[PDB]
RNA sequence: UACCUGGUUGAUUCUGCCAGUAGUCAUAUGCUUGUCUCAAAGAUUAAGCCAUGCAUGUCUAAGUAUAAGCAAUUAUACAGCGAAACUGCGAAUGGCUCAUUAAAUCAGUUAUCGUUUAUUUGAUAGUUACAUGGAUAACCGUGGUAAUUCUAGAGCUAAUACAUGCUGAAAAUCCCGACUUCGGAAGGGAUGUAUUUAUUAGAUUAAAAACCAAUGCCCUUCGGGGCUUUCUGGUGAUUCAUAAUAACUUCUCGAAUCGCACGGCCUUGCGCCGGCGAUGGUUCAUUCAAAUUUCUGCCCUAUCAACUUUCGACGGCUGGGUAUUGGCCAGCCGUGGUGACAACGGGUAACGGAGGGUUAGGGCUCGACCCCGGAGAAGGAGCCUGAGAAACGGCUACUACA
RNA sequence: ACUGGCUGGGCUGGGCCUUUCCUUCUGGAGAACCGCAUGCCGGUGUGUCGGGGAACCAGGACUUUUACUCUGAACAAAUUAGAUCGCUUAAAGAAGGCCUAUGCUUGAAUACAUUAGCAUGGAAUAAUAGAAUAGGACG
């Protein structure tokens, strides 16, 4: 099958290589498996000294993480916006290393509003339909909130504004291909300068 | 160099996070959120410019992850026309026994050369083996000797 | 080479079993074990070639199936076991412990020992580090690994071994005044006692040491093997290794022929 | 044993070769042949072609026995030996040959902080349960074909095969919180190991103070004077070893397994506890190793002087793939790399080395061949099982033979 | 074969002086020379008595670079040279030997390869850099 030796190849003077000796057991590769968005399925392959690697093919929730509040909920993933490497990967939506995503923000959001009672990123004062809230079971958790407020702060203007449209870029960075499970996490900061112009402009 | 930022990705230390709320000032330059680095050792010196600096070279020995071990060599840059590696020239004298009289011989070799060191033609340099990190590349610049008049 | 290799032809065997060039094509091969293949002392040449007691391949493999013999107080039946140094080997249903050690000459000899100082060994820690769940433990040379020791104990020091429960019962440092005995190379045998050291970062650093004699000598720290600071722990063989010469060795043998005789 | 003789001329002295003399673990052949010790032998041309016979199987008290199997008569589940067959392991070691191969193999010397490892050795895993389910072999009996180590359909049954599957106890940590005397709290969940991602700890070199905000306090005359405090391993060098937090998984492991002994307690129940072994099992360490890899070293040829990148040639970046690094592969971007110190190409009646033959010293020549390393089983390619094969006394297809 | 002597003659080496001496910091233990007294015949163990500069060890910093030579480490078995033992001798082999013995005892040595790589001493020989528009050295 295919081999990834440098016999074939061409020496650094230039010089041809002659015939060492017939293909090797070691040394060999694999036909590269694609990963796609659609429903979940997971080929085994069995390596070298009885060991097992697992296939992606097609996915549509995975783990990922916000570092600076340290939560971790599987969410579900829209789709691929931005690949560095080549435009052709965005449009047929395949995904791998280091891809711009979008990730929605139920379950973060969620995990957000327990943590503390303030709004986040409302431009729909205008309509005000959904404006509703009930009333803590106590008053001993405000003074919880009260004071963690002190210390955590806010989130930064630039980003909460993305929660206004209810949609977050994200990066993976597990290895769908090995592991089978498409990991990422959530950006920040001045990163956002470099990414923000890229993708729409 | 001009822009540190440059390619499609985004370029950044591995595992370094920046963008925390709460700001510390301390020691230990990886776990503050600042620029990290390491010691090669050998009596070999970190220089400034590897430090208070923003360039990112993920092969570079020095704020790396590359390890040095091996022979240590050292050379000639004959030449510098190329993408942060250099060429280096290596003399010797062979023995040839049966006239009782030597030879002289030749031989070139392909080191990595970091973005901290600036190395015109015509200067010394210090190599030491590292992973491959190319086709022909097994080296990293250490040490660039006082240029001479 | 498609698998590993599982023969080993006559004229490779390591020298220091003194196997004759003749009398067959192979040699034992020595089983995978707690020693290197190349440093190992296999039962059987032991039992047949050194002991005498048996004649034939055949009876040799009887003695140690039908439990007779024991290293280090385990009764272990493979023929081609591998022995190595400072072990300790008892047989007891005709009361003989040995130790395999070496003389000046870098071989193994039929040592007698008796049953107290039979209870008890030493090692080289190469490594000393904490395990899974924070547990710290070292392994020595024949494959023994104690976990909890005294902190104190660093790398390349030597600990005793109980053999019955196998507890470090006491230690020894590495450093100038010791007492130690070479285990590979050209000085096999010597004894000797620490004069300095020299480092060299980077590998493959030297020590000296002094003869009783005061011949001088030296070796890789990876070739050392501490036992003891003065006072030897262990009972030295004949000759207390002390390396003379050919010339006064021919003129000794003479004269102590001639007076017995 | 550091050695020479005959031959051009009518005769002489030279340069110069021809011939003579000796060895060879170096081959063939002719003539001849009484004894003792030792024993090489279809390599050279044809890695040309093959009839026939053989060269790899395996059982102990310890995986599976209703043989209409043998042997007795201590076993009313069996209990001794034991055909056939299922299951486990090896068959990847040995043995043969030298076709290809000119920095390729190989030699000495380095590296894995860049990986895999059955087996051996030593450690090591608290978060219906007097026991769970369906097939199949051997076997009785009915068949096909001129042809085989081809096999069909019908009726039974075992697992260390296959698939499920509870396992005793408490503490401590982070969250949710029934509840207001604004001060802590009822009860509620998670917490082994295997995988993946993100964050945190993994310190330290010599000292004296002075300010902002405030809360554990001791002594105490209630004026107040204060303030001491715990760990942290290793290498020349790491994001190392190890630990903590938030989560995840067509998701593992934590013994439904076999032999010997026949013991101790008191509610005397077909009760509870108890020894030595075999076979297995997650992780770490070791051994036999394996795969890559740093420096230097090869015979002849210029009637071979410029080579490499179309369709990777030198490098940078992002990914894919492999047990792992790498222009190994996929995309985007620079224009490089080797050479008179002989590159590239051509010849070899060329496997490399340890070494053999002959000698003043310096050398010349041979090395298929008993030891180490490499490659191959007519020529090419492709693959299943397994820790290990691109295997050929394993399979698939083409070529040439048969 | 053993013992002493020559201010015996030499060869190799190590210390100081002559403008030359030979880097430096931290820590360890401790001798000789010094003063005390319990003791004996100008001296010593005395003691948790104390003050100097120096031999060793451990730790840190600094020094023109290659060639050359000496000494170390590491590097198969067989083969080469070579020690021992009357296989009846020899080529070979690694055996064997002693008394009477229900026993004792030994050997299976040593040197070389020599290029490349790792340390150490030497500083002649053959190359190479340093202050000149001072962009020089020290406090």
């Amino acid at each position: 099958g295919i081999s990834r030796d440098s016999r074939h190849k061409r020496s650094h003077t230039g010089a041809k290589r002659a015939f060492y000796r017939k293909k090797r057991a070691f040394e060999l590769g694999r036909q590269p498996a694609n990963t796609r968005i659609g429903p979940k399925r997971i080929h085994i392959v069995r390596t070298r000294g009885g060991n097992h690697k697992y296939r992606a093919l097609r996915l549509d929730s995975g783990n990922f993480a916000w570092g600076s509040e340290g939560c971790t909920r599987k969410t579900r993933i829209i789709g691929v916006v931005y690949h560095p490497s080549n435009n052709e990967l965005v449009r047929t939506n395949t995904l791998t290393k280091s891809a711009v995503v979008q990730i929605d923000a139920a379950p973060f959001r969620q995990w957000y509003e327990a943590h503390y009672g303030q709004p986040l990123g409302r431009r729909r004062q205008q309509k005000q339909g959904q404006v509703v809230e009930e009333v803590k079971k106590s008053k001993s958790v405000e003074k919880k909130q009260a004071a963690r407020f002190a210390a955590h702060g806010k989130v930064d203007p630039a980003l909460e504004k993305q929660f206004e449209a209810g949609r977050l870029y994200a990066i993976i960075s597990s290895r769908p291909g090995q592991s089978g499970r498409a990991d990422g996490y959530i950006l920040e900061g001045e990163e956002l300068a470099f990414y923000q112009r890229k993708l729409h402009k | 160099e001009l822009t540190v930022q440059s390619e499609r990705a985004f370029l950044k230390q591995p595992h370094i996070f920046l963008n925390s709320k709460v700001k510390v000032k301390s020691t230990r330059p990886g776990k503050g959120g600042r620029r990290w680095y390491k010691d090669v050792g050998l009596g070999f010196k970190t220089p400034k410019t590897a430090i208070e600096g923003h360039y990112i070279d993920k092969k570079c020995p020095f704020t790396g992850m590359v390890s040095i071990r091996g022979r240590i060599l050292t050379g000639r840059v004959v030449s510098t026309k190329m993408h942060r590696t250099i060429i280096i020239r290596r003399e010797y004298l062979h023995y040839i026994p049966k006239y009782n009289r030597y030879e002289k011989r030749h031989k070139n070799l392909a080191a990595h050369v970091s973005p901290a060191f600036r190395v015109e033609e015509g200067d010394m340099v210090v190599v030491g083996q590292c992973r491959p990190l190319s086709k022909t590349v097994r080296f990293n610049v250490l040490r660039v000797l006082p240029r001479t008049g | 080479a498609r698998g590993p290799k599982k023969h080993q032809k006559r004229l490779s065997a390591p020298s220091h079993w003194l196997l004759d060039k003749l009398s067959g094509a192979y040699a034992p091969r020595p089983s995978t074990g707690p020693h290197k293949l190349r440093d190992c002392m296999p039962l059987i040449v032991f039992v047949r070639n050194r002991l005498k007691y048996a004649l034939n391949y055949r009876e040799t493999k009887a003695i140690m199936m039908q439990r007779l013999v024991k290293v280090d107080g385990k009764v272990r039946t493979d023929i081609t076991y591998p022995a190595g140094f400072m072990d300790v080997i008892t047989i007891e249903k005709t009361g003989e412990n040995f130790r395999l050690i070496y003389d000046t000459k870098g071989r193994f000899t039929v040592h007698r020992i008796t049953d107290e100082e039979a209870k008890y060994k030493l090692g080289k820690v190469k490594r000393v580090q904490l395990g899974r769940g924070g547990v710290p433990f070292l392994v020595t040379h024949d494959a023994r690994t104690i976990r909890y020791p005294d902190p104190l104990i660093k790398v390349n020091d030597t600990v005793k071994i109980d053999l019955e429960t196998g507890k470090i019962t006491d230690f020894i440092k590495f450093d100038t005044g010791a007492l130690a005995m070479i285990t590979g190379g050209r000085n096999m045998g010597r004894v000797g006692v620490i004069t300095h050291r020299e480092r060299h970062d980077g590998g493959f650093g030297i020590v000296h040491l002094k003869d009783a004699l005061d011949n001088t000598f030296a070796t890789r720290e990876s070739n050392v093997f501490v036992i003891g600071s003065e006072k030897p722990w262990i009972s030295l063989p004949k000759g207390k290794g002390v390396k003379l010469t050919i010339a006064e060795e021919r003129d000794q043998r003479r004269a102590r022929a001639l007076a017995a005789a």
